[PDB]
């Protein structure tokens, strides 16, 4: 037999057999539900609805989001996601393969608890597993030392990892992700005030962050090229309806990231969040880490991230030694992809969790066996 | 309305904005009271480096 | 003094921003004998006199109704 | 000389001198134009018309609505209103003194920009400003800290103020304003079927929200005494013409601010929505909101919403701690009074707009200076 | 005259005339400022605050804190919150008493020159003094011979004393404080996942710390128990809001003094470093030490740390030996009582700095003359 891999970072859900090259298909977690009397009685009633179907149907619809900051909200939507996924795109049986999860680290014990609980009893699978980011992101990008930043749908991450093992107390997790900032968005949308507010509504924008957004090179002086110059202000069409023309408000929108003012927190942002990380790890390792400086996922799709990144890191670096960083294409599969190499390696059929144990010992199991 | 309204809306909130934010003022200024590698970091460094 | 349910201090220290640096002829009095606390410190025609604060801004406050005296004005008297 | 302040706060608009107790006179904001050739030649033709002037005039005149959802919809007549205001009512002339304008917050520059422009410009006037309605709502209320619910005829707000300092990320700002509930209200009326749409016509309901609008205590409860009885019916006059008379359809009105089905959105209501931005905001303030919670205009006018709001958030607060809401009984005038106040302390004196400043530089001057 | 004492031992700070009993009053050293525009114009702006007048004040207020690993980190910051004690509690004025200062032993000499510098300076004051902790702890505790552990805010100490001497060789110093300790406990805190980063968030973990802490018996035994029972497991309350209920969560934070593996570093441990750093000091003294055990301020709080201490002993030291431990109620004001008593003798009147020598020579006087 064969061994099949789902990845829950959250976003569009990604799941796929070991060695295939890229998932099979790809679904938002986006769960809605109806919001009208259903007055088309030849209609068939089916009460909660997911995936592009979803988004299809979407106006209707009303959205729910099973998962906050990392966290998955309501567990059997979840349920109803995970079984649709498997019968409609995967045609798989829960006996098929052993699975493999992927999970924000540091996170509360609970979701390790219910998803080994429901996974084992609702779906029964030969074997188990949960696995941080980071690790697939190292082997995907293949330098056994590292950092990453993953800033994706979901809770926002720093972990340097050296070869071969974790630093946990060096880690740092942050409710940063673009959706958040996004619903910042429309906070500054109202400036130009065509403004609108609900989820779908919200999920329009991710659009616009795909398309219009790009990474301010340096604050001041796009400031100053704002008052000059209307190339940084682009046209763009409702998805349909009307043509929308946008200005800083498109470059404005990533520098929350370095700034979280604007939606207001304290956390000195990414760059310094990591130096400062970097200034907890001991002292010799650090060139390395100069070296090598790994970014992936949802928000680093932006345009130039990286720049200004190194721009900070040679703010606060000795100047004096070396410092690039890694900003691959494929950077938002790069998770499951590297959850496919982990697949790979015989030595799991020693790591992975058996039905025995589950029946001879709880959840609890997990949280020793498991990082 | 359609006439009505759009004739102005569609008009001129076409041009919306422009301004150096006192908002991003205020940012500015909590940045740097939050730069604490910045200020730290720099006055240790420069009060250590004295040694009598 | 509309400024509500709060305490002479922070007019104390609004004194201290807005005056005690700028206005030279008033100070910060000086230590003195007789008294619990004096605030105020200014130069006058008759010579240089000090003075002090108990809170009662409120004091001075005008309250008005109109309905007052305007069923009064009904009254026998 | 003296100070004199606008409220264009939306419904009647009201003006009046730093230091009098309540403004002189206020007015709909209604404007109106003919609708029939005109038939007395004996006539002056006067082509626009506002005010209770035009509330007497009404019934040839049809009218516009200078402002939708809080967003002054056109300028020209506005200018028009400004103007008759200040000769009519005020006899006042631009350079007599400072004017101080009254905004709805979080909302697009436009308003700002061609307001102050067109002020500055067409009126000629010493000192302007523009101020935020919740900061207003505090100092009438005198509590420095709060958040503030007015729902008027415009714009719904929420905003947590704590003392001296905005959140603006805190904030939440809704167009479910009355005026959208009355036209929801006609909606409702032809199940009786005495039914009439027209502006004028919609006027017409304002009385019955005056006289006839309390507050549901309990929803199914209500039902039940609605089967039960017709004290919860009662009897009115047309303005002139018949006697009407009214069933749940009066109680039935308020709650859509609870569900905003009945005109169909989603967010969540009032007071789920005042929690959520509590749970936004951080976890120590939290009891001094608990403790202040104020509210103020026209749909607080009901009877009864502070009872059923305190019903919920005894429902979503942990009882454990103090619950208690502010209900003044000016709360309609309570902007403007606060205007008034906000007018009084010489500190805008260094804060005011001078004419200068507008020479110098633009609209933009506003943007950094003001909120 | 009379003669005056600052205790600047971190955390909260101790100031008092010789020969009272407890110091007047006492302020945790937090600084603050705010974080968001201001808008009550009606506020007077302050820009920086302190104490308890901020500890009320907090939520906007974001902090900074002076003092990392007992090295003061921003000297003008410093002298506000110095002015503001002498005068806010002190009504005190810098000619008015000899004023003695309270240093953590084994620290970069910057701390003596610039500290002294401005205090002659800035203040001018009659006569000063820097003391060392453990000085102070064995005269309040009142044996001429000593070792002492004192692990406060700040770094934390060993140092045996002998009657009348220093060992300074003898002695080491450790970044360990609770503090720290207290920031891995959110990273504990998130497995139950209630969940909350910032400087206000932390200092709230600090009542916890009052509250629901206590020490490990037995670490193996103690999760044995976990397994058994819940009363082990205790049910608190937001200091407004929830009710929060904390399992092995508290006592799994203090055995981080015996193993810092769980923030990880090396250093063998509280007990293991005091053994060690007996088994440099020579062969005769020891059984005095062994005799005479002494411990203080804000870890010592805890109940318990005594009697696992002396197990802990008992498993290190030849068992044929006798040993005990001091536990005094009042630890955490030893230090400033002490200072009391080194005030009252007249032999500082022999040794403190007088303004003279800060005339005739520079901060240098300081480390020939003091300790
Ligand atoms: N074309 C794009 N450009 C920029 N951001 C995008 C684009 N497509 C998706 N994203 C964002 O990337 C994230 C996709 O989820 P993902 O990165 O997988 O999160 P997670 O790390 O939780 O798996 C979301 O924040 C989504 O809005
Ligand atoms: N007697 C009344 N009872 C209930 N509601 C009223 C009454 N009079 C006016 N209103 C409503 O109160 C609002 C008046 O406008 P206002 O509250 O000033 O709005 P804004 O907040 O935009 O200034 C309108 O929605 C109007 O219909
Ligand atoms: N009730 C308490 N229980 C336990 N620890 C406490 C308590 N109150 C304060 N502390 C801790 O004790 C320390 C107080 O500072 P202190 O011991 O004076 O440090 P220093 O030795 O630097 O003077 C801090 O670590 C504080 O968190």
């Amino acid at each position: 037999t064969t061994a099949l891999v789902c990845d829950n970072g959250s976003g569009l859900v990604k799941a796929g057999f070991a060695g295939d090259d890229a998932p099979r298909a790809v679904f938002p977690s986006i769960v809605g539900r109806p919001r009208h009397q259903g007055v088309m009685v030849g209609m068939g009633q089916k009460d909660s609805y997911v995936g592009d179907e979803a988004q299809s149907k979407r106006g209707i619809l009303t959205l729910k989001y099973p998962i906050e900051h990392g966290i998955i909200t309501n567990w059997d939507d979840m349920e109803k996601i995970w079984h649709h996924t498997f019968y409609n795109e995967l045609r798989v049986a829960p006996e098929e393969h052993p699975t493999l999860l992927t999970e924000a680290p540091l996170n509360p014990k609970a979701n390790r608890e219910k998803m080994t609980q429901i996974m084992f009893e609702t779906f029964n699978v030969p074997a188990m597993y949960v696995a941080i980011q980071a690790v697939l992101s190292l082997y995907a990008s293949g330098r056994t030392t590292g950092i990453v930043l993953d800033s994706g749908d979901g809770v926002t991450h720093n972990v340097p990892i050296y070869e071969g093992y974790a630093l946990p107390h060096a880690i740092m997790r942050l409710d940063l992700a673009g959706r958040d900032l996004t619903d910042y968005l429309m906070k500054i949308l109202t400036e130009r005030g065509y403004s609108f507010v609900t989820t779908a509504e919200r999920e329009i924008v991710r659009d616009i962050k795909e398309k219009l957004c790009y990474v301010a090179l340096d604050f001041e002086n796009e400031m100053a090229t704002a008052a000059s110059s209307s190339s940084l202000e682009k046209s763009y069409e409702l998805p349909d309806g009307q043509v929308i023309t946008i200005g800083n408000e498109r470059f404005r929108c990533p520098e929350t990231l370095f700034q979280p003012s604007f939606i207001g927190m304290e956390s000195a942002g990414i760059h310094e969040t990591t130096y400062n990380s970097i200034m907890k790890c001991d002292i010799d390792i650090r060139k390395d880490l100069y070296a090598n400086n790994v970014m992936s996922g949802g928000t680093t799709m932006y345009p130039g991230i990286a720049d200004r990144m190194q721009k900070e890191i040679t703010a606060l670096a000795p100047s004096t030694m070396k410092i690039k960083i890694i900003a691959p294409p494929e950077r938002k599969y790069s998770v499951w992809i590297g959850g496919s190499i982990l697949a790979s390696l015989s030595t799991f059929q020693q790591m992975w969790i058996t039905k025995q144990e589950y029946d001879e010992a709880g959840p609890s199991i997990v949280h020793r066996k498991c990082f | 309305x359609x006439x009505y309204x759009x004739x102005x809306x569609x008009x001129x909130x076409x041009x919306x904005x422009x301004x150096x934010x006192x908002x991003x003022x205020x940012x500015x200024x909590x940045x740097x009271x939050x730069x604490x590698x910045x200020y730290x970091x720099x006055x240790x460094x420069x009060x250590x480096x004295x040694x009598x | 003094c509309m400024f509500p349910k709060a305490t002479d201090t922070s007019f104390k220290n609004k004194l201290y921003e807005q005056h005690l640096g700028k206005s030279n002829n008033f100070q910060k009095p000086k230590p003195a004998k007789g008294k619990a606390e004096a605030h105020f410190s200014l130069v006058h025609y008759a010579g240089t006199v000090d003075y002090n604060i108990i809170g009662w801004l409120d004091k001075n406050k005008d309250p008005l109704n109109e309905t007052v005296v305007g069923l009064y004005q009904k009254s026998g008297l």
